[PDB]
């Protein structure tokens, strides 16, 4: 087929300078080229019609370009009003296959998350299973690996992930650490720990609890 | 005034079949060239198949080459697809878009889009969640800001409404995105921002299923 | 040999049509062996691949003309692209599309071979002004571009301002015309052009009418011949497939009649098979048939003889 990729998987530069996603194909397409905006939660709005052609009603930031094999979309002012997921549709006769997409979004005051951990639910007590979760909120980057600690030897088939993409007014990010276990593994251990791991906490921060402590 | 609705199936387990359509409407249909995407749900997007102003240049997408048909009634105004032997990773949502201008000659971009179909495929049936949390919140462990938070688990299909002090509360409300269970259903979670010295906070963690129809309010106050 | 020494050109290309869906014409004609059929018979076949036809987003019409600058850029390249493959002594098969691409197809012929005899068989005489036309598509207005003889009826159309017409009223000629508008039989009429429409077929056999046309074109002196074919000049059962089907047309042996008596020359120098719709055959069978009667037309203008061919051996070892 012609596999499209966008270059930036991800990308993160700032509320006015530029951003520059690239969607190199993979056999020319030779002007077929239209980018896209979703906006999460939404539809995706079209952009660009033929590599650069500025759709009506786009603002004149979005200067898409390129032809042949590989192209642009170079948004001059990022304007946080445009942090969206960008596609590259590559329209002629029938692939038309789109790219991964672009996660653009801003900074702000670069925070350690609040990593905390809770115990099972007694309710759960009842129930012949144990859920213990480690929320960790508002932090940047997006970077943390989670770690659950069977009082200091590792755990698997518990480390559930749950992501959160950027909020709309402090434009943070959020992670809970999802660890289901059963009864038999619950009863048998009581201080279990999550371990957070990011940049401004240089330090792992691990935290535990005691068993019906709660 | 160019709506694009869409109707169709939305779980079905096996590798069943379904028939979606895109009840369109406010543009010359047998003119534009209509075509379907998909997008499984926090993911990117993926075209599903496209076809004529006529119907008979049918592209498929080399996914769905053996076993999705598009058909298409000009005189009706509909975008049936026919779907058949589901793999399961078509769980996705699936949209109808247009043509973004007049001929259907083939090479066109997608305008105006609908929304909608969340196909689902899936083993279990729809079921009424099992909302089994604590939180010691505002306990005195190792914090005196301990949030407060709740689990969902086991409910299906998606998506789920979890409001908080009856949705009045909306600082630090983080609502997780669902995630997959590997037992076939769905797993989610929601926080606050309480502190220990917050005495008036009772928090009414209201969860509700309206795939079933169903509704679970567990009761918040910080305790021993 | 100089003749069957073909050079295929692409050209997906329906934007000179109404809502189209010709522009799987290549594709279906190679997918159904074009060249692999024609290279059993003694062809040098060089594919010169489907043009990448650049897209032209905002192209609003211009009078009536639907997107003129999209068919006049498409035309535009393709005429490049075929004095391309003349330079190279080879024969332009400039296979469709619609007659839009003939603008090309013939502008970068004749940039070559100045002298270019056409022979036009279409159903239509493809001969609309963008003033006298009604539908406003550019598929009925080729050969408008072209002639000499209508400089000044013909406006300055975007995208076309490239398009220096070529060839005179009387070096082509039409076969098989059976839907004639009225501005089109009129500019027909005045300008003398030389057609052979269903009835002079019907009149003269297919014979005397391809002795007749070959003794017009080739009779003051020996030039190269553009045959610009399309589909819908053969009836109808034969090329169900295509654009505007008009039926009581040239038979399946009257086609390959045509292009045999127009391969013996030896003075072939382009070929477009044009107007292939493989979204109009109602049933695949008839999308089947289309392809393979265009195939077969395509095959008889080099070489392929009813009557049979066999190479330059002794077969009786
Ligand atoms: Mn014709």
């Amino acid at each position: 087929d012609i596999q499209m990729t966008q270059s930036p998987s991800s990308l993160s530069a700032s509320v006015g300078d530029r951003v520059t996603i690239t969607c190199r194909a993979s056999q020319g397409i030779s002007n077929y080229l239209a980018w896209y905006q979703q906006k999460p939660g939404k539809v995706p709005q079209l952009l660009i019609s033929a590599a650069s052609t500025l759709q009506s009603g786009v603002p004149s930031r979005f200067s898409g370009s390129g032809s042949g094999t590989d192209f642009t979309l170079t948004i001059s002012s990022l304007q946080p009003e445009d942090v969206a997921t960008y596609y590259c549709q590559k329209y002629n006769s029938a692939p038309r296959t789109f790219g991964q997409g672009t996660k653009v979004e801003i900074k702000r005051a670069d925070a350690a998350p609040t990593v905390s951990i809770f115990p099972p639910s007694s309710e759960q007590l009842t129930s012949g299973g144990a859920s213990v979760v480690c929320f960790l909120n508002n932090f940047y980057p997006k970077d943390i690996n989670v770690k659950w600690k069977i009082d200091g030897s590792e755990r698997q088939n518990g480390v559930l992930n749950s992501w959160t993409d950027q909020d709309s007014k402090d434009s943070t990010y959020s992670m809970s650490s999802t660890l289901t276990l059963t009864k038999d593994e619950y009863e048998r251990h009581n201080s279990y720990t999550c371990e957070a791991t990011h940049k401004t906490s240089t330090s792992p921060i691990v935290k535990s609890f005691n068993r019906n402590e709660c | 005034e160019v709506q694009l609705v869409e109707s169709g199936g939305g779980v079905v387990r096996p590798g069943g079949s379904l028939r979606l359509s895109c009840a369109a409407s406010g543009f010359t249909f047998d003119d534009y060239g209509m075509t379907w995407v998909r997008q499984a749900p926090g993911k990117g997007l993926e075209w599903v198949s496209g076809i004529n102003w006529n119907g008979g240049s049918t592209g498929y997408a080399d996914s769905v080459k053996g076993r999705f048909t598009i058909s298409r009634d000009n005189a009706k105004n509909s975008l049936y697809l026919q779907m058949n032997s589901l793999r399961a990773e078509d769980t996705a949502l699936y949209h109808c878009a247009r043509d973004r201008r007049r001929g259907s000659y083939g090479s066109d971009a997608f305008d105006i889009w609908g929304q909608g179909t969340m196909v689902t495929v899936s083993s279990a049936k729809t079921t009424p969640p099992s909302v089994y949390p604590l939180a010691p919140g505002s306990a005195a462990q190792t914090n005196s800001m301990v949030t407060l938070g709740c689990l969902v688990k086991g409910y299906f299909p998606e998506p789920v409404t979890v409001t908080w002090n009856s949705g009045s509360l909306s600082s630090g409300v983080h609502t997780f995105p669902a995630v997959l269970e590997s037992d076939l259903y769905t797993l989610s979670s929601s926080v606050t921002v309480p502190s220990s010295p917050r005495p008036s906070e009772t928090v009414t963690c209201n969860v509700a299923h309206p795939a079933s129809s169903t509704k679970v309010d567990k009761k918040i106050v910080p305790r021993d | 040999a100089k003749s069957r020494t073909i050079g295929i050109i692409g050209a997906p290309f329906s934007k000179g049509q109404p809502r189209g869906g010709v522009e799987e014409g290549p594709t279906v004609l190679r997918k159904a062996g074009l060249l692999e059929k024609l290279k059993e018979q003694e062809c040098d076949v060089k594919d010169y691949g489907d043009l990448p036809f650049a897209d032209i987003p905002n192209d609003s019409p211009f009078q009536i003309v639907k997107n003129p600058r999209s068919v006049g850029k498409a035309s535009e390249q393709l005429a490049g692209k075929v004095a391309e493959v003349k330079k190279n002594g080879r024969i332009s098969l400039v296979l469709g599309g619609d007659h839009s691409l003939a603008i090309g197809s013939i502008s970068g012929h004749a940039r070559v071979h100045p002298d270019l005899g056409v022979i036009w068989v279409d159903a239509h005489t493809d001969i609309n002004t963008p003033l006298t036309t009604t539908s406003g598509n550019l598929h009925g207005q080729p050969v408008s571009f072209l002639l000499k003889e209508l400089k000044g009826k013909i406006p300055d159309v975007p995208g076309f301002s490239w398009v220096t017409p070529c060839i005179s009223a009387k070096d082509i000629v039409y076969i098989g015309l059976r839907d004639v508008d009225p501005g089109e039989h009129y500019i027909l009429k005045t300008l003398g052009i030389k057609y052979f429409s269903m009835t002079e077929v019907d009149r003269l056999g297919i014979g005397k009418v391809m002795e007749e046309t070959l003794s017009y074109l080739l009779g003051r002196k020996k030039r190269p011949i553009h045959l610009s074919f399309d589909v819908d000049g053969l009836d109808p059962s034969f090329t169900p497939a295509t654009g505007t089907p008009v039926v009581g047309g040239l038979t399946y042996r009257e086609g390959l009649y045509i292009t045999e008596e127009i391969y013996k020359t030896g003075l072939l120098s382009g070929l477009d098979i044009m107007e292939v719709n493989p979204s109009l055959g109602k049933t695949p069978e008839e999308v089947t048939r289309t392809v393979n009667t265009a195939v077969a037309i395509t095959l008889a203008c080099f070489g392929l003889a009813r009557e049979g061919n066999h190479k330059p051996i002794d077969y009786l070892n």
